[PDB]
């Protein structure tokens, strides 16, 4: 844990099913929910590298 | 896939005692969710992750379990508090759990309605057994064709408890085409309960 | 209060298709999500689908899939948010689908899941039977001739349900049993109906049977004695 | 890494949705002052088994009366961007969703998911927590303040 003054920048784009200039993990692929056997919660996936559109 | 298991399938219990219902889970998991189903009332949520009440449920229904195996419990079993419970996890169901109204054992007075004419000449006659007032609900009500066993020609329906004398009746048929019933004479048919030492059976004869 | 209004009981032939509505009040339409529910007589219920309103978006069982879709209708009035109205289309219907639907919302929370179910409709049949509209017959039944001795009448092969069977118009009361529909013999269900009274009476009155099959305005009248 | 929370002789699949409004079904953008709305059934096709150039190609459609949160008698009006317009992006991370009605199967199936905005910033910020600072504290000791 480090305290820090301010965040980093996040760069507010409104998109839905897929997400737009994120942030990137770090070694590998991040699969990321609540409770995961529970259907109605959303599974976030992250990247640890871009895919260019 | 979770599967769950509940026990006993009929808990037949007095007022002004406790009732304690079971349910299995199969994977180690964290939570439950109980309803209650008042013989046709609209289902009501009972119990809430696991040990909560939902708003308008009383403090005789307390919750508990923990890993696999889930309780319900009611400290002073009611008249009302009779019903069928159901457990759920996120979208799996058990089967049931009915709650009943215990009695001392009786006896049915067995009846045979004869086949008459008046079904007969439409082409399919009604053997009927009929036996009223007993409990318990379970009985091995079987019958016979010229003294010979059939199947496949018969539907038979049970009642409820009732809320005055609290017992159950029978009814049986034994539907078959003009030339079966004409062709055979001694209709008889038989009971047999764990409240009854003997068979008994009764008989009509066709045309005697 | 959290209204919930589902409608209403449908008889359809196998092949078709129904549709049922859900109206909700008393809460923001465009907040929770409503869970579709079905109650089978003899495999208890089992979930049929899920949909979130503000925008639509649905998810089914995977053994319904390719038959149910469901929407909503949003309320657009400036000055009456509270209120809305659902939607569930479940098409390829065949016998094996004839329950009991609900329509089921959830409860205001702080800790717990999306499933425990505590406002609930009142629920709505949706017969799928190729049987078509028949009246009921009656037949009597009695002994030939002490101890008490059932009376009674067989309402036979109708369809649709339900028979309201009384007794001498209407006041004997005492000792009426009555049994659930026997099931279908070629599509068409029948009521069994006895009523105990000592011997000494089957002599002396003359006894009947008033079945009042509504939906087909049928009403037939059988006098029982012993024969 | 989805094998890990089911099992590793499953089968994953990826289906492409089962209805709605165009922000729910689609993929919504936001560039360069104008509003498409893509047909994604052409990513999320494939199954999975446990064993160059060629750009996959999307269509996609536009409207300019918009209507963000639904809200009741609002919209909006996005005015007309003179020239044609170009776009650059990157792709990190899906939201998708799972079924799972109650069968015996062995095959899971996984679909992308809309409508909800706090997915998009709960994916952001969840490595945070503010806290308060409180300097009184009290510790026993030697000291007697000297009367
Ligand atoms: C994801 O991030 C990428 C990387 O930043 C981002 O791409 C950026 O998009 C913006 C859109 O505004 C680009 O900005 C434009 O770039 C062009 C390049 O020639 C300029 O011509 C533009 O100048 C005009 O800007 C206004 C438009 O009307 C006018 O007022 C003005 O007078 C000019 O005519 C403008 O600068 C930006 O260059 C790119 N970034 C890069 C590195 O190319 C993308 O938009 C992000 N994704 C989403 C969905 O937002
Ligand atoms: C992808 O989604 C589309 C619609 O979002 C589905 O398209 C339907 O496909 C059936 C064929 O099975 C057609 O009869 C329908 O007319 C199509 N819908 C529309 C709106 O045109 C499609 O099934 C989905 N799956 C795949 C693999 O493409
Ligand atoms: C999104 O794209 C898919 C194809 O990429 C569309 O599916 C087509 O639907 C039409 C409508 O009948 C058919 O004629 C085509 O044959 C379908 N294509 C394929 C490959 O099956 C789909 O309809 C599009 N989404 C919407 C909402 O229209
Ligand atoms: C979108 O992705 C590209 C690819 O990562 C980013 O561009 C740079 O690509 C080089 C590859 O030679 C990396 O080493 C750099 O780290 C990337 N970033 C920068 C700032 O140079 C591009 O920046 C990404 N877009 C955004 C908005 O971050
Ligand atoms: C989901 O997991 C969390 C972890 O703390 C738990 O508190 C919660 O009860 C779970 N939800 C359900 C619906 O079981
Ligand atoms: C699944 O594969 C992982 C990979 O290391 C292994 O650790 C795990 O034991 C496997 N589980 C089963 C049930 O085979
Ligand atoms: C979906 O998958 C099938 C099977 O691989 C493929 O033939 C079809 O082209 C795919 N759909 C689209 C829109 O690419």
């Amino acid at each position: 844990v480090s305290t820090v003054q301010c965040t980093h920048g996040i760069k507010p784009v409104l998109s839905t099913q897929l997400l737009l200039n994120g942030s990137l993990a770090e070694e590998e692929v991040m699969i990321r929910s609540e409770n995961i056997t529970n259907n109605a919660k959303n599974i976030l996936v992250q990247f640890n590298t871009p895919v260019q559109i | 896939e979770i599967v769950l298991t509940q026990s006993p399938g009929i808990l037949s219990l007095s007022p002004g005692e406790t009732a304690t219902l079971f349910c299995k889970a199969s994977q180690g998991g964290n939570a439950m969710t109980w309803y209650q189903k008042r013989r046709g009332q609209v289902p009501r949520l009972l119990i809430y992750d696991t040990s909560r009440r939902a708003s308008g449920v009383p403090d005789r229904f307390v919750g508990s379990g923990s890993g696999t195996d889930f309780f319900l419990t009611i400290n002073k079993l009611d008249r009302e508090d009779f019903a069928v419970y159901y457990c759920q996890q996120f979208e799996f169901f058990g089967l049931g759990s009915e709650l009943e109204v215990h009695r001392t054992v009786a006896a049915p007075s067995v009846f045979i309605f004869p086949p008459s004419d008046e079904q007969l000449k439409s082409g399919t006659a009604s053997v009927v057994c009929l036996l009223n007032n007993f409990y318990p609900r379970e009985a091995k009500v079987q019958w016979k064709v010229d003294n010979a066993l059939q199947s496949g020609n018969s539907q038979e329906s049970v009642t409820e408890q009732d809320s005055k004398d609290s017992t159950y009746s029978l009814s049986s048929t034994l539907t078959l085409s003009k030339a079966d019933y004409e062709k055979h004479k001694v209709y008889a048919c038989e009971v047999t309960h764990q409240g009854l030492s003997s068979p008994v059976t009764k008989s009509f004869n066709r045309g005697e | 209060q959290v209204q919930l209004v589902q409608s209403g009981a449908v008889i359809k032939t196998p092949g078709s298709s129904v549709k049922i509505s859900c109206r909700a009040s008393g809460y923001n339409f465009r907040d929770y999500s409503i869970h579709w529910v079905r109650l089978i007589p003899d495999k208890g219920f089992e979930w049929i689908g899920w949909i979130k309103p503000l925008w639509g978006a649905v998810s089914y069982a995977r053994q319904l899939q390719g038959r149910v879709s469901m929407t909503r209708q949003l309320s657009q009035d400036p000055d009456d948010p509270d209120w809305g109205v659902a939607y569930m289309e479940f098409s390829g219907l065949t016998p094996a689908d004839t329950a009991e639907y609900f329509c089921v919302r959830r409860g205001s929370c702080d800790y717990c899941g999306d499933f425990p179910w505590q406002y609930w409709c009142q629920g709505t049949v949706v017969v799928v039977s190729s049987a078509s509209t028949k009246g009921p017959s009656v037949f009597p039944l009695a002994p030939s001739s002490g101890g008490t001795a059932a009376l009674g009448c067989l309402v036979k092969d109708y369809f649709p349900e339900p028979v309201t069977v009384s007794w001498n118009s209407g006041a004997l009361t005492s000792g009426v049993h009555t049994f659930p529909a026997v099931l279908q013999s070629s599509g068409l269900y029948s009521l069994s109906s006895v009523v105990t009274v000592p011997s000494s009476s089957l002599g002396t009155q003359t006894y009947i049977c008033n079945v009042n099959h509504k939906p087909s305005n049928t009403k037939v009248d059988k006098k029982v004695e012993p024969k | 890494q989805l094998r890990k929370h089911f099992g590793n002789n499953t089968i994953i699949r990826f289906a492409n949705s089962s209805g709605g409004d165009l922000e729910v079904t689609t993929h919504s953008f936001n560039c360069g002052g104008e509003f498409f709305y893509c047909n994604t059934s052409g990513l999320f096709n494939s199954t999975w088994i446990s064993n160059s150039n060629d750009s996959i190609t999307l269509p996609c459609r536009i409207k300019m009366i918009i209507n963000m949160w639904q809200r009741i008698g609002q919209a909006m009006y996005a005015p007309p961007i003179q020239g044609v317009i170009r776009c650059v992006s990157n792709i990190t991370g899906l939201i998708l969703t799972r079924d799972g009605g109650s069968t015996n199967s062995t095959t899971e199936t996984f679909r992308p998911g809309g409508g909800d905005m706090r997915d998009n910033w709960r994916s952001e910020l969840y490595k945070y927590k503010v806290v308060k600072i409180e300097p009184l504290g009290v510790a026993p000791t030697r000291c007697k303040r000297r009367v």
